[PDB]
RNA sequence: CUUAAAGAGUCAACCCUUUGCUUAUCUUCCCUAUUUAAAUGUUAGCAGCCGCAUAGGCUG
DNA sequence: AGCAATTTAAATAGGGAAGATAAGCAAAGGGTTGACGAAAGCC
DNA sequence: GGCTTTCGTCAACCCTTTGCTTATCTTCCCT
């Protein structure tokens, strides 16, 4: 829905890695609104385990699965452009 | 790429005014680099360059004369004498609102080095002076020029040192072209042989005699360049801005 | 680990008194405020009488 | 139950008076802030 | 054998009466 947001001076002067920069993003950064009401926002149900659901989920896991040997072999600039493709395909979907 | 932590309003009183034999006032950036390395040592954040202003500073006495201070007997055998007054050694003191700006370089979040920067001044002394209060200190970052004038600008009001340097002496351009004495830093003259009455004994030691630079006060936001408000340990046992003598 | 390290300035008080800022003034002449126009917006929500009604109807 | 119109021009000038004085007293304090050197009892 | 207390030793001025700087502000533009 939207992007997290980094307030912090050191972290904007410093972070270039793609998890080394995600490690800084926080729930701080627009998430967490106002928070009194956390312990309902984390007590789920789990009435997802259905047919049709776990068969998607296991087969897109094991296609990623699959295909993540790939993923090391790349570098940064791709990293980021390919989940920019990623983040805009799945708002689109 | 620069990374600064500005401590602003740091109201100090108890100042040791006595900058050096002929200097009383405000303390000079040998003390503010001082402090600096300070940190470098109980917090472990290193820090190259420290710029302070100041934002008031009063020297205790009249406009001619510094308030002594009423001297402690506290010296071991003058036992007898101590019903008299003890006797006054010359030492001037002053209180001062300071801002500080810290050159660091750091790779946490900015809540921890702002919270390491808070440990140290509580347990800090500018000057010899009690902190009596300051603000939260807040961190902001130089990438580029604009952003180290942001920077500058971030430590209004104050009024920084720029170095002007030294034409023929102190005494006269202090009178012709007006600008105030300060120690930028000392220069050694013995090699101590006793280190029985020292801090650390294996720590070599000089006696050293201050030397003096020229400086002018202008007020952070007037300044051109920030490096040469921001002052540093120079390898010349001195200290010395990192835009060098302001024109 | 900052000319680091450290330090009680205390006390006391009669500013007094005196006073002439007076004097004389020409503001003054001058002159076009002129010309229009729907008050509309239903512009009123009444008077009796048929009734237990301050419910509901009728009369013009 | 809100509706109240538009432009246009706002005075040119001449003056802001000098002459006098602007007290003389008497006070204004010091009190502590001395480190080396040298006799001289004393562990 | 230092060691800690107290007393004696050695001096002598020409002053002057605020600024130092002087504060972090909108053009394009299209949505």
């Amino acid at each position: 829905h939207k992007k997290g947001l980094v307030e912090d001076p050191i972290y904007r002067a410093t972070k270039t890695m793609f998890t080394e920069t995600l490690q800084c993003v926080n729930v701080n950064g627009g998430w967490f609104n106002y928070g009194d009401n956390i312990d309902e926002c984390y007590k789920i149900d789990t009435s997802f385990i259905t047919d049709t659901y776990v068969k998607q989920l296991n087969r897109y896991r094991k296609k990623l699965l699959a295909t993540k040997h790939i993923w090391f072999t790349l570098g940064e600039d791709q990293k980021i452009a390919i989940l920019q493709e990623c983040r805009v395909a799945l708002m689109l979907g | 790429m620069r990374k600064f932590i500005i401590v602003k309003n740091v109201k100090v009183d108890g100042i040791n005014a006595k900058s050096s034999d002929i200097t009383v006032g405000m303390p000079p950036a040998t003390t503010f680099c001082g402090l600096g390395e300070t940190m470098s040592i109980k917090t472990g954040i290193v820090v190259k360059a420290v710029s302070y202003g100041s934002v008031k500073f009063e020297v205790r006495g009249s406009r001619f004369n510094t308030s002594v201070t009423k001297f402690a007997w506290q010296d071991r055998g003058n036992g007898g004498k101590a019903n008299n007054n003890s006797p006054i050694q010359p030492k001037p003191l002053a209180d001062g609102v300071f801002t500080l700006c810290f050159e660091v370089e750091w790779e946490d979040c900015a809540e921890v080095l702002v919270d390491k920067v808070t440990n140290f001044i509580n347990t800090a002394r500018i000057a010899g002076g009690t902190i009596a209060s300051f603000n939260k200190p807040f961190v902001k970052v130089a990438k580029d020029a604009e952003e180290l004038a942001s920077v500058k600008n971030a430590m209004m009001p104050c009024y920084v040192v720029v170095d002007c340097g030294v034409e023929v002496n102190i005494f006269e351009d202090a009178v012709n072209r007006k600008l105030q004495p300060m120690v930028n830093g000392y220069k050694k003259l013995e090699k101590i042989v006793d280190n029985k009455h020292m801090r650390d004994k294996f720590t070599p030691a000089y006696l050293a005699t201050p030397t003096y630079t020229m400086i002018g006060y202008k007020m952070v936001s007037n300044v051109d360049n920030f490096d040469q408000a921001l002052w540093q340990y120079g390898e010349n046992t001195k200290v010395k801005t990192i835009g060098g003598i302001y024109n």
